[PDB]
DNA sequence: CGGGAAAATCTCTAGCA
DNA sequence: ACTGCTAGAGATTTTCCCG
DNA sequence: CGGGAAAATCTCTAGCA
DNA sequence: ACTGCTAGAGATTTTCCCG
C-alpha cells in the first residue's frame, strides 16, 4: 500500500565517481618510529 | 665461566664496569656480562633513544603560554596544519585561558586541547569551558616539553617573527598579530607548498567531504568479505587486495583466499 | 584485578573465606589465592597429600591420599621404621608431582632418612595435628571403608597383602561416586590437566614480568625498579611503591 | 650466577639434568646451558593405556620395568627375585595407578607363569605377548631400557643400594628430563594424554514443570536438552520447550 | 647452499656545558 | 686565525656453525 | 642517449620550552 | 593510560630541456 511517489523515491535512492574522488586525496603519514613524514599516497 | 662470574660480580661491586670490561677481564660470553650489569640498580642510569610522535588528528589543538618584554602570550597551534592564533593577555589566569579557548572554539572546530600542567590550564574555569563546548583536555607529562614540542616550535617560530616586525608597531599586542597574520599567511612551505591559514582550511575541507564521500559510499555499498573466517564487511578491494573491518581489526589481504558476497 | 577477582574478594569480606570459594569456583591461580590469605588478616590458615597408617591384623598399613579426589596410594611395610617410609616417600614422589605433605609429628615422619627423602624429591611435610582434623576424619573413615572392603575380598585373595592393593584398586577406579559418578582415576585427571592450565594462565597473567627504572621529572637522579603497567609508544605508566607514574620512554628503562 | 641459576645447578646435582630444565622452566640462556653441560661430567649429552613391561638384571639384581608407549612414562620397582609371583604383584600395583588395558611381554617363563594370568583377569589387563605390532615401540622399549641405565650410571654415586637408586633414576626419568615435542616431561604428557562421566552426569534429572505463563505447578518433567535460552523437557507424553527462568532441574 | 643464533654494526639520545 | 662528544639501549644486518 | 642547469629531495641544526 | 617539531641552509640527487 504505497503512493506512486513513495515508490518513485525509493527507487531513485554512481559508486565508481565517489571512489574515484576518495582516491584524489593526498596522505601524508608516518611510521611509528621514524620522525620524517612519508610522501603522498593515495 | 662459574669461576670468572663470581669474581666480576664482586669487581663490579666496587667499580660497576660495564659489560665489555668484565667480557675482556673475566672471560665471559657477552650474553653473561650483560646480565651482571643488567641486574645491577646503580648502573641504569640510562633511557632508550627513540622519540615518540604526537596526535596530529584534524581536530587537536596544543596550547601554550610563552613570554615576551614582560608580557604573557597566550599561543595556539592547529597540529595537522601550522596555523596559529595568538592574544597578549593580562596574567597566566584560568579565567583568561577559558576565555582564549572558548574563542578558538567559536571560531574553529576544537575537539581536544594538549597542554602542559600549569595552573592554568588545569583550573576548573578551563574545564567548565571545555565541558560546555565539548573538548577533550590532553595534560602532557609533567617536565617534558617535547609533549607539546609543535606549540614550542611554534612559539619559537613566532618570538623570531615578532623580532622581525617589532620596530613597526608600538605595542606588543599589535606585534603579536602581525606575527599571527604573518605567519598564517605570508610564509610558504610544508606537504602542500602551503601558508598555514591554506592547509587549515584544505585539511578541515578535505575531513568535511571525505567523511560525506565514504559515509555515501558505505549506504549505497554493501557486501560481506569471507577470507581465510567469520563474514568480514567489506572496506576497499583493488589490484589483487581487498579490505575489510573483522570485529573492529583492518587487515590488507590479497584477492586470493578471499570471497565476497 | 579482574571483575570476577574484585566480586571475590568482595564476597570474602562478606563470608571471611579466601581459598575455599576463588581457588575453586572462580579458578584464581594458587599464588594469587595464597598471596590474598596472607594479606588477609581474618585468614590465619593439587600438590597436597597425606600420609597415615593402620595396624589391621597386627601388620602395618600406611596409606596414602590425594585429598583433592579420593586418590589412594597405599602399600603394607613390614615396619613401622623411618628407612621404608622413605622408600615408599620415594614412590609417591616419583609417581605424581608431589607438592606438599600432611603427617603428625611421630618419629614415624620426623626421622632423618624421611627428611632426606623430601630433600632429594622437593616435598614439604607438616608434622602435628593438622589446622583441619576433619580430614584426618575423613581419611580415617576411608579407611574403616577399606577395612570393610577387605573383610569381603578377603574371600578372594590367600594374602591379606594382596587384598589391601586390590581394595586400593576398586576405590581408585571401580568405586565411582559423588557428584557425578567418578572414579578417583577421573578426578585425578581432571585435577592435573586443570593443573597444568593453570600454569600456563599463571604465566599470561603474571605477564600482564617488567623491571622498570626510570628518571623522576625534574629529578636528576634515576630511580627504580618499579613495575610496567603500560607500554605506549613514547610513554609508559609505571608503580613505584603504590604511586602510579607515567614516563616517556625516552625518560625509562625496561628490563 | 643467580640466585635461579644457582638453584638449578644445585637441582642438576639433585637430578642429573642439565638442559632440560634450567632452558626451559629457568629460561637460561643456551650458551650457558651449553657451558654447564660442558662442565658436568655427568651430562654425556598408538593406543593410549597400552604399557610395555619387561625384565632387566643389574648387579645381581633383578628390576621389572613398565613404560608408556605413548609417552615414555617410565614406571619400575626393584624385584625380590624372578618368579612369577613378585611379577603378578607388581602388575597388580600398576592396574590402580592408571587404567592400563593391554601389555606385551617377551614370553618369558616368568611371564607365562599362570599367576600373571590370573592378575591380568581379575584386575582387567589384557596381554599381547610377542614383540609390539607398531613400528615405533619396537626399538623404543629397549632404547628407554638403556635410558634408564645410563641414569642409573649416574645416580649410583648418591645411592649404595640398588632399591633406592631405582626410585631416584625413575623420578628424574618422570619430570626432571623434559623434551620430545616443546620440552614436555613425560608426567606432563601422560597427564594430557590421560584427559560417560558427563552422560551419567544428567541421567537422572528431573525437570520441576513450568510454562510460559510463570505458574507453581512443577509438573514431573524429565530433563531433555539445557541451553540456548530455553530448556527442552518432556510433559508426560508430549514435547514442549520452557525458558530458563522456570523448570528446576532435580535429580529423581 | 639454509636457517638460526650469536656477534658486530647502526641509529639515536641525554647531558655535559 | 677553529671546530660536539661519549656511552648506553635497542634495532638491524652479518657472520659463523652445524648441517 | 648526454650534459647541464633548474628544481626537488635530503641532511642537519637551533630554539622553543 | 602518551608520545618532539619546524623552518632554513647547504648538499645531493632527479628531472627536464635542447640537442
Ligand atoms: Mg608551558
Ligand atoms: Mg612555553
Amino acid at each position: 500500500g504505497y503512493s506512486a511517489g513513495e515508490r518513485i523515491v525509493d527507487i531513485i535512492a554512481e559508486l565508481q565517481k565517489q571512489i574515484t574522488k576518495i582516491q584524489n586525496f593526498r596522505v601524508y603519514y608516518r611510521d611509528s618510529r621514524d620522525p620524517v613524514w612519508k610522501g603522498p599516497a593515495k | 665461566f662459574l669461576d670468572g662470574i663470581d669474581k666480576a660480580q664482586e669487581e663490579h661491586e666496587k667499580y660497576h664496569s660495564n659489560w665489555r670490561a668484565m667480557a675482556s677481564d673475566f672471560n665471559l660470553p657477552p650474553v653473561v656480562a650483560k646480565e651482571i650489569v643488567a641486574s645491577c640498580d646503580k648502573c641504569q642510569l640510562k633511557g632508550e633513544a627513540m622519540h615518540g610522535q604526537v596526535d596530529c588528528s584534524p581536530g587537536i589543538w596544543q596550547l601554550d603560554c610563552t613570554h615576551l618584554e614582560g608580557k604573557v602570550i597566550l599561543v595556539a597551534v592547529h597540529v595537522a596544519s601550522g596555523y596559529i592564533e595568538a592574544e597578549v593577555i593580562p596574567a597566566e589566569t584560568g579565567q583568561e585561558t577559558a576565555y582564549f579557548l572558548l574563542k578558538l572554539a567559536g571560531r574553529w572546530p576544537v575537539k581536544t586541547v594538549h597542554t602542559d600542567n600549569g595552573s592554568n590550564f588545569t583550573s576548573t574555569t578551563v574545564k567548565a569551558a571545555c565541558w560546555w563546548a565539548g573538548i577533550k583536555q590532553e595534560f602532557g607529562i609533567p617536565y617534558n616539553p617535547q609533549s607539546q614540542g609543535v606549540i614550542e616550535s611554534m612559539n619559537k617560530e613566532l618570538k623570531k617573527i615578532i623580532g622581525q616586525v617589532r620596530d613597526q608597531a608600538e605595542h606588543l599586542k599589535t606585534a603579536v598579530q602581525m606575527a599571527v597574520f604573518i605567519h598564517n599567511f605570508k610564509r610558504k612551505g610544508g606537504i602542500g607548498g602551503y601558508s598555514a591559514g591554506e592547509r587549515i582550511v584544505d585539511i578541515i575541507a578535505t575531513d568535511i567531504q571525505t567523511k560525506e564521500l565514504q559515509k555515501q559510499i558505505t549506504k549505497i555499498q554493501n557486501f560481506r568479505v569471507y577470507y581465510r573466517k567469520g563474514p568480514a564487511k567489506l572496506l576497499w578491494k583493488g589490484e589483487g587486495a581487498v579490505v575489510i573491518q573483522d570485529n573492529s581489526d583492518i587487515k590488507v589481504v590479497p584477492r586470493r583466499k578471499a570471497k565476497i558476497i
